[PDB]
């Protein structure tokens, strides 16, 4: 939830250090049209 | 030919229809519907605006 995102050609990688990854907070905040995980299952993201 | 059939009809938004697959997570797949792992069925969806 930011004012501006990067352009696709200047795509601005950033890292996420010590914090708890709880995707539950975005349930009424945003609606995701695509959510595809590779090498991991979406139902195991809470146990990892 | 099938020996038993069920329906399970409801209404969600268009962005959440992807969450009605077996191994999905999200607001609907976590707190609302939650299909099982060995489903053996078909999932039908269509816009109804
Ligand atoms: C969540 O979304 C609903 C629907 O727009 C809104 O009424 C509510 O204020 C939002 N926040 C919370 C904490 O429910
Ligand atoms: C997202 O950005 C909006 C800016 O309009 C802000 O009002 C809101 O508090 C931010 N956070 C959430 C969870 O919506």
């Amino acid at each position: 939830n930011a004012t501006t995102f990067a352009s696709v050609y200047a795509w601005n990688r950033k890292r996420i250090s010590n914090c708890v990854a709880d995707y539950s907070v975005l349930y009424n905040s945003t609606s995701f049209s695509t959510f595809k995980c590779y090498g991991v299952s979406p139902t195991k993201l809470n146990d990892l | 030919c099938f020996t038993n059939v069920y329906a399970d009809s409801f209404v969600i938004t268009g962005d959440e229809v992807r969450q009605i697959a077996p191994g999905q997570t999200g607001k609907i797949a976590d707190y609302n519907y939650k299909l099982p792992d060995d489903f053996t069925g078909c999932v039908i969806a269509w816009n109804s605006k």
